[PDB]
Formats: structure tokens, sequence, C-alpha cells
RNA sequence: CCGAUAACGAACGAGACUCUGGCAUGCUAACUAGUUACGCGACCCCCGAGCGGUCGGCGUCCCCCAACUUCUUAGAGGGACAAGUGGCGUUCAGCCACCCGAGAUUGAGCAAUAACAGGUCUGUGAUGCCCUUAGAUGUCCGGGGCUGCACGCGCGCUACACUGACUGGCUCAGCGUGUGCCUACCCUACGCCGGCAGGCGCGGGUAACCCGUUGAACCCCAUUCGUGAUGGGGAUCGGGGAUUGCAAUUAUUCCCCAUGAACGAGGAAUUCCCAGUAAGUGCGGGUCAUAAGCUUGCGUUGAUUAAGUCCCUGCCCUUUGUACACACCGCC
């Protein structure tokens, strides 16, 4: 499972988010069943923006021993603004746009045109 | 015998006590020996700067 | 200029201890011509240490957790005590009603955490605003209570308490709480 | 009263302030609409405390610099210190008290002579010497 | 976070946001919302007034025989989000008060790291193992039970009355609901019969068009009562009439006339709460063929008290200790 969720957790990465929550549940080897719980990168927990920006997916796996629990959560970067990775970015990233020199300290000057 | 019933503005107050609100410290004057001031636990708001009724003047001073 | 229920001008009663003169809500700045008003008076304090002093009597008698949306209740039974009042002495039914309470407002209590004497340890006087909220809750409940298990109806026991406690007669229930209390702190000096 | 905190919550307002160094005042409702729009913060009741003695910060950048640290604040603060350089010398009077001992060992820098290096008596009695002891 | 500062640079929860509540006679638009003006018709005093006023009566989108969105709606916006002042503080990170303002704190949703042998295998064609599988622990049918009662406990409802009950007259809401996959089962106006329970014709509405202008309760104003367990209270108890249901008995429910018990404000203890708040008071939805003392919401009336404290209970951080680590319901 350590190997396998690694691996996965590789290629979620390199498909490019902000980052991961994946959580295995149910009994391993053994009788007694503990979850453990596999993170990376930023996760979002609290308010409106993870209805639209995490996405989670819930699947049983049907094994000999019994039952497995998954989950996994990851978020879209906001970067593409439609695309793939939704719009409105999260409210923390209002950009201070920089001017330019807009100095011109020289004396009073006409062009006409 | 009995000291007269006496008027006791309110000054600055030195904060709630009987570790419950239930009493604060008032530090009232009498309006006559104005330079004279007294030490004081009252119940119930305070309205810094109102003026409070009082029949015995050398009751209790403790300080916190 | 006020004409308090078409009558009972406001610019004739006199409140006698400057620790109440500005904590009796009667006077003509607020002179309401009815004690009725959804003011958020409560909201934050000592609004209600300016909230009019018969919109108290009329808020306050509103009490039993049998009657508590009555606020009509209250207002008709208090003119008609202020009518049998206004009767009974001929005087401003606002002047007796601050008159009892000035004369119904304890000053000494006891307060402590120790051990408790009667009530409690230390004897400690009162400001003049739980002062008359308690001597205002006083004259009420003692409307009630003698009102429950008689004829008369609660207009005519709050009048009754009223002259008695202005005058001052040892028989009204306020009043003879009041002493009581002022006693037992004395004791507990 | 209503005057204890914690510390917790005083911190509170830099996470703001001088990221956002540019649209600060000494105010009441106007720096109030930047706060409004500009983080995730969940939930409504807290807006007044992170940002009371907000516009109190660059109050104090109007009569001092401080934490901060806005990077206006000191750059500005120093250029202003850069200026006043005297003209003439904080020391050029050329005459300056030395005791015996100072003269006597600018002698075996073998100079005592050359110039000006008034001499100042020596304290003779020496009322220094640190005190000790009751009697 | 100031501020320090062997820390610096970050991340989660936390405090934005979403909806809701609070305003815009500013914007867009309203025959399924209207409001005005008008023209009618009925009206009243009329002795004439007369632009006197009444109409939730009619019409002004069958196409001008009039306009407007204010009232209602809902979107866009804006708008409230520490702008002003003083005071406190190193005057440092917030408050106190005041001005103005719809509003100087609107309530909720979400919610970290971990963890609990907490509950749920009676939610599932989620499932492991075990058990049963034809005289079935499957399944269906008939009946009973889950309702059973010397007793003890929990949540509630009604009351103990005259701040009241009874009778009659007056005047007001807000959410939300409504005709069918299977599934038959809806909300109901109007008219007729029946005192009621109800019934029978007769429509409207798949809905801002009909129920419904939701003519709610409380409350309002006149009567009676008189401090009597009384006209309070309505448990218990008989008979009759309805309704749903294939079936109503251990009474589905409702109605009538009967009976009138405790209860005369309750300990030892204990819960919830501070503004439209608690509470009084009704109305919706779910449950539902008949079903609400339940619950979820909606309103209506509408408070007292307080802007403090660790006193009890409990929680967070810091120092201390310890023989505890299943962690003091410990250890011994
Ligand atoms: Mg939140
Ligand atoms: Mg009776
Ligand atoms: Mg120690």
């Amino acid at each position: 499972v350590r190997r396998a969720c690694y691996g996965v957790l590789r290629f979620i990465m390199e498909s490019g988010a902000k980052g991961c929550e994946v959580v295995v549940s149910g009994k391993l080897r053994g009788q007694r069943a503990k979850s453990m719980k596999f993170v990376d990168g930023l996760m979002i927990h609290s308010g409106d923006p993870v209805n639209y920006y995490v996405d989670t997916a819930v699947r049983h796996v049907l094994l000999r021993q019994g039952v497995l629990g998954i989950k996994v959560k990851i978020m879209l970067p906001w970067d593409p603004t439609g695309k793939i990775g939704p719009k409105k970015p999260l409210p923390d990233h209002v950009s201070i746009v920089e001017p330019k020199d807009e100095i011109l300290p020289t004396t009073p000057i006409s062009e006409q045109k | 015998r009995v000291q007269p019933i006496k008027l006791a503005r309110v000054t600055k107050v030195l904060g709630r006590t009987g570790s419950q609100g239930q009493c604060t410290q008032v530090r009232v004057e009498f309006m006559d020996d104005t330079s004279r001031s007294i030490i004081r636990n009252v119940k119930g708001p305070v309205r810094e700067g109102d003026v409070l009724t009082l029949l015995e003047s050398e009751r209790e001073a403790r300080r916190l | 200029d006020i004409k308090l229920f078409g009558k009972w001008s406001t610019d004739d009663v006199q409140i006698n201890d400057i620790s109440l003169q500005d904590y009796i809500a009667v006077k003509e700045k607020y002179a309401k011509y009815l004690p009725h008003s959804a003011g958020r008076y409560a909201a934050k304090r000592f609004r209600k240490a300016q909230c009019p002093i018969v919109e108290r009597l009329t808020n306050s008698m509103m009490m039993h957790g049998r009657n508590n949306g009555k606020k009509l209740m209250t207002v008709r039974i208090v003119k008609h005590a202020f009518e049998i009042i206004h009767l009974l002495t001929g005087e401003n039914p606002l002047q007796v009603l601050v008159n009892a309470i000035i004369n119904s407002g304890p000053r000494e209590d006891s307060t402590r955490i120790g051990r408790a004497g009667t009530v409690r340890r230390q004897a400690v006087d009162v400001s003049p605003l739980r002062r008359v909220n308690q001597a205002i809750w006083l004259l009420c409940t003692g409307a009630r209570e003698a009102a429950f298990r008689n004829i008369k109806t609660i207009a005519e026991c709050l009048a009754d308490e009223l002259i008695n406690a202005a005058k001052g007669s040892s028989n009204s229930y306020a009043i003879k709480k009041k002493d009581e209390l002022e006693r037992v702190a004395k004791s507990n000096r | 009263m209503g005057r204890v905190r914690t510390k917790t919550v005083k911190k509170a307002a830099r996470v703001i302030i001088e990221k956002y160094y540019t649209r600060l005042g000494n105010d009441f409702h106007t720096n109030k609409r930047v706060c409004e729009e500009i983080a995730i913060i969940p939930s409504k009741k807290l807006r007044n405390k992170i940002a009371g003695y907000v516009t109190h910060l660059m109050k104090r950048i109007q009569r001092g610099p401080v934490r901060g640290i806005s990077i206006k604040l000191q750059e500005e603060e120093r250029e202003r210190r850069d200026n006043y350089v005297p003209e003439v010398s904080a020391l050029d009077q050329e005459i300056i008290e030395v005791d015996p001992d100072t003269k006597e060992m600018l002698k075996l820098l073998d100079f005592g002579s050359l110039s000006n290096l008034q001499v100042t008596q020596p304290t003779v009695g020496m009322n220094f010497k640190t005190p000790r002891g009751p009697v």
C-alpha cells in the first residue's frame, strides 16, 4: 500500500496540483484495522472554496480480508481561469500589480500633436 | 450618635472584586472634605463619575 | 406640554436625593406620552438607566412566566392604577411613584465568597441602579403576590403598595423587605 | 475593562498591513473597504478586531518607523539620516586635556612636543576608586 | 502580530467566503405583483355644496381607452467594510465614548493535527468470517405483540386561576404546501343538506394566476363569574353520532351529551438563556389512508437581568513534581 500510494502521489504531483490527500482505511494484514494518511502540498479544509477547488472520491475495495476505504482529495490550481483549473482564485491572492517608473523629473515640456 | 447619611461622588474605579464581579472599588468623596477620599466596594453598575449614597464612611479599605 | 395620559404634567415632580436625580426617568427631557417604545434600550448598558421609569414599571410587571407578551395588560393596569392614585391623593401619580421608588430603594447588602453568615459575609453598599432596579422589582412582585389569591386586581394592589412605600408604613412588602435587607446587612457589617 | 487578550489574537493585523503597505491610513471607514476582500479567513465576526489598531500602524509610520517591516519605511527614514554631514569638524579644537600619565606614554611613541596637547592637572587625591563596605 | 528573537522562510485549522437579516423613492423591468390618476357603477350629508369623501366593485394590453415601480418581486450593482474626533497605551498591535449612518458584533454553513475498541453489519445488490438454507433464521398468508403494570427514571404537554376563565363583538403575520413511474394517495374555492362530526353537487389550481388579500392565535373591546377545588382544571369514566381503513376490539381519529380526580405554585437537586433574546402565543413541513403532547421551521407579542469572575464544573498556554503511561475511574 505504501509503494502504491507513493506512486500515485508521484503521478498526481507530476500532473500538476497545489497538493493532495490520500487516506487508506480498512484492515491490512492482521486483524486490527487502522488508517494511515499520506499528504503533500496544500490542502484547504474550511469554507466554500473546498466545494469547487478540491475534488474528492471514495472507493471501497473488495479485499479477501474485508473492505478497504480509500479517500483521495486533489485541488485544482486556479491559473487556467476557466480551464481544468477553475477561475475565481483563492481570496488570499490579491496580487499587487507593479507600476512603471513614472518619474519624469524634467522641466515642463510641450509637444504638440 | 450614628454617623449621618452622606453622599459620595465616585471617581476612577480600581476594578471588580469578590472574584465574581459582585463588588467594585470606587474611590468615593464626600464633596465637603474634597481632599479626603476613601476606597470602597459597591455592587451593581458603577457609572464612573456618578454619585452614591453612604451611611457609614469608615467601613472598609482593602487594596488588591 | 407633554400631558401624560392627558394629564399629570411632567414639570411638577420633584426628586429628593441627587444620588437619584439623574437616575429616575420621569422628567421632561424624555417625557413620553405613554410608557411604550421598542427602543433597543437593553442592547447596551445604561440606556435602561434612562428608559422612562413608567416604562420600566410596565416592562417589569410583565413578569410571571404565564404572561410574557401582554405589555398592553401592563400599560392598561398602570394607567388604571395611576388614575386610582390621582384619585387617592390628588397629587401626581408620577410624584407618588418616584417617592415610593426612593423610599423603597435599599442601600446596604451583604456579598462575599467566604462562609456566609446569614446571607453573605461582608456588608456592602449598592450602586443606585441595582438599587432602583431592586426597588421597582420589589414593588411589582408585591403587587403580584397581593393580587394572586385576592379579589383585588393588580391595579389596586400596585396603587396601595405604591402609597404605602411612598409614605413609608412598614406594611407594604416592598419596604418590609427593604428594611430587613438593610438590618441584616448592618448585622453583617 | 475587557482588556485581556491573547498575544495570538493580538497576532492579527500584520498578516495584512505591510503586505499591502500601499493602502493604509489613520483611519475609521475607507481602509475599511480595502480590508473586506483580501484573504481566506472563514467566518464573519472578527473583522473589526484584526483591523482596529491597523491604521494605528501607519499613524506610527507618520511619526516613526516600526515592524512591519514596510520596505518603504527604512530606506526613506535612513535617507533622511544620510544628510547633515558637518561642515566644521566635530573634533578640531586643537587643545585636549590630558593627564601626566597620558603625556608620558605619548613620550613612548616619542612625540609629546610637536603639537599642542595641552595638559590638564591630574586628580591628585583621586576621589575615584569606587566604594566598598560600611565602616 | 507587534515586540523581542538562533532563527529564517512557509502550510493547515483560525479569523475571507456562501446564504440569510439590516438600506438605497439610485439601475434594470413587471395583465401571474402592484401603486397611482382616470373613466365608469353603486354609495352615503345633499338643503348643494362635491376636488366631500366609500369600494379588495368594473375597465384603462383584445391594444391605447393613462402613466409610474414607490409599495411586492430579484438581479446587477453599490452599501457597512476601523473615513472623523477625543481618551487611553512605549503611544506599538485594540478597545471606550461620541458624530454620521440601514447598520459600528445579523445568525448560520464549512472546519485542522490526531484520536475514541463511541454508535451503526436494522441503509443498502458495502462487505470479511461464522451460522441457516426446504419441516427454512428465505418468503408469503392468518392471528397476537411490540400498547402489556405493585414500582423507579428521562423529555415533554396541560393546569393549579380574577395579569383569570366564559360569552359575544373588533383587528393583524410569516415560512411553506399542494393531483401521482411503481403510487390508488393533492391543495381546495363555491353552492346544497346535516347542530357537529360530516355528506352531496360544483368548479379552480401541476401554482406570485386557485385554495389565499392565506380575514391565525395570542392580543383587542362589552358581558358573566367572585377567591368557592368555583364557571379554574380536565384526568378517569357511559351512551350516541360521524370519518379513514379490507379489517378500528386492547378503544385509528373526530364530534355531541353526559362524570368531574389530583392539582391551592411544588425539596434534595438540576437545565437553558442574554435582544426581537428567554418566555406567552399560534401557523407550516416531515411522520400521514386517519393521525401530533414530537421534531424541524415560520411568524405574532415580547421581556427582567449583565457587559464580570474563576466562587463551583470544565477547557487552553506557561513553570513545577511524579513511582502514572491501559496515562489518577492510575499507581500502590
Ligand atoms: Mg467559517
Ligand atoms: Mg367549574
Ligand atoms: Mg517539580
